[PDB]
């Protein structure tokens, strides 16, 4: 574990009055504070691959960086998806799972559907949630669902020249900045239903991984068996270090 | 810590001092205006 | 936005858009492309030909059915 | 199963629209997000109906490469264009474009 | 004809493991697959000519 | 109060709210009299003439 | 809040929202004062003299 001390929240000072000062009260209220504390932690993630030395000889080609290229990409694709949706049970408590907890999933005009499209309006819109941890605007990330990042596109509000400027639709056909805010396509969020989500404005500095261990590959040959097993493991996760910092749409139920 | 040669408990922590606070509302309206030196009540 | 007063105005057909905001007559009922625009929910950012289109269209569209 | 049947007609009426012929990216799927590893290949008369789209009109609507300035939709939303005649002929159905993942 | 074996899709990696560690459990369970070959082949066009 | 020359992104630096006098009208120049019939049906409001 | 001058295709880097003093109308310079007769059915708003 890694405890960080979080500093306590700010104490208002009286406004004593003319009929105090010199009283004892005259100096006020005592401004309390405690350091409250942050603990970090790991959750584990595994693979195992077993080839026999049989097949090696019984096939063709060589089948083992098959095996290497399997373990290292589940686990990325293991986090990728836990980080966006996670248990919290056991896995790492994700961007889009962080946020239903927080009340943060912003219900929005988008339809599953199609009907209304998922408009950058409806995408920004989500800042209001992130609240004080928003205005800033170059210390946010806003991660969409690929079908999102094509209504994107067709978003009339964002074809015009006049209407975004060099950058609009019509002339060039990669939305790349909504409102400010940079657009990075991803399409590991839930997949399009009522309600669901569609995008996430998280606040980049709030979240850290902890690590512990990093992926190492072992092999233990296993004779007796005949075969040779990798086993690849790696200790990771995602805690915030405050509540608040991400919010995310979801499309209307 | 499920292993032979266990450690008791504050001893699988590291205890950062590092003080973090959030955001922190920003205060806007005492300092725009300008003071008044009274010397007298 | 006053499609049925403009129909006693200008019957069937809209005049050219220079003919319609010119008419004192349709001023009051749709008074410059600010008023036009801003009822399409059109921006200063689409050109005044794309909000006039639109304006025609709706006129036909919104025709007294018979 | 990627014939999106678009809505533009045959015989006038509507004309393939400019952003007809991107909206089609979708059915690409993920392959289509990335844009610079697309290539559009239009029929001659949906070039000359991309031109009389109304979209690509406007020195506002687009910007200096409106069509009335210049004359060539040479960029369709952000796909290149390039024109073929190969197509089959305009009739029912048929084909009016293709944007294949090179 | 050209048969070049497809990667199979993403695994997945077993996130918990949990309290358990040192037992057998904490490598996860197998992230297996089975590579699908795609055949190609070739169609022959000639055109004839007499000077 | 012509409706056409009133916005800089219709016309130009010259556009009336902006300026006040519409100068040039499609390419004419323009100047105005009032010796002209007095204002009554049929009447006339302008003239083009090559010199 | 003239609709009419507050965009910048409506008018220039002159527009309301970009700078907030409507200081041109038109061509005619914009001064005012609070000594036109108070605000009434009939009323004035605006004379524009002859200096």
């Amino acid at each position: 574990i890694l405890t960080m001390l979080v500093e306590p929240d700010a104490g208002k000072a009286t406004w004593v009055a003319a009929s105090t000062y010199g009283t004892d009260t005259t100096t006020g209220e005592e401004v309390k504070g405690a350091l409250k504390e942050i603990h970090f932690s790991t959750y584990k993630l595994a693979a195992k691959s077993f080839i026999t030395d049989e097949t090696e000889e019984d096939a063709i080609f060589s089948l083992l960086p098959l095996l290497r290229k399997r373990l290292i990409e589940a686990h990325a694709v293991s986090i990728e998806e836990a980080f966006m949706t996670g248990d919290g049970s056991g896995k790492p408590k994700g961007l889009l799972t962080l946020a239903s907890e927080d009340s943060a999933k912003v219900v929005t005009e988008a339809k599953a559907d199609g009907s209304v499209l998922v408009t950058a309006k409806t995408i920004s819109k989500l800042r209001r949630k992130l609240g004080r941890h928003g205005l800033k605007l170059s210390k946010l990330v806003l991660i969409v669902s690929m079908d999102a990042y094509y209504d994107l596109l067709e978003d009339e509000e964002w074809q015009d020249v006049a209407q975004v400027g060099n950058d609009s639709v019509k002339l060039q056909g990669q939305v790349g900045r909504i409102y400010g805010l940079p657009v990075v396509v991803s399409e590991y969020f839930p997949a399009k239903a009522n309600s669901a989500e569609f995008a996430v404005i998280v606040y980049k500095d709030n979240f850290v991984m902890p690590r512990q261990r990093a992926v190492t590959v072992e092999r233990e040959r296993q004779a007796g068996k005949q075969r040779d097993a990798y086993y690849v493991t790696q200790r990771v996760n995602l805690q915030r270090y405050f509540a608040n910092g991400v919010v995310s749409g979801t499309y209307a139920a | 810590s499920s292993s032979v040669e266990v450690s008791s408990e504050s001893y699988e922590t590291i205890f950062s001092q590092r003080i973090i606070r959030d955001l922190q509302k920003e205060l806007v309206v005492g300092a725009l205006f300008e003071e008044l030196p009274m010397s007298s009540k | 936005i006053d499609y049925s007063g403009l129909r006693t105005i200008f019957g069937e057909k809209l005049p050219e858009s220079h003919i319609f905001f010119a008419t004192v007559a349709a001023h009051k009922y749709v008074p410059s492309y600010a008023f036009l625009r801003r009822e399409l929910g059109l921006s200063s950012a689409h050109t005044n030909r794309k909000v006039w289109k639109k304006f025609v269209e709706a006129y036909g569209k919104a025709i007294p059915p018979a």
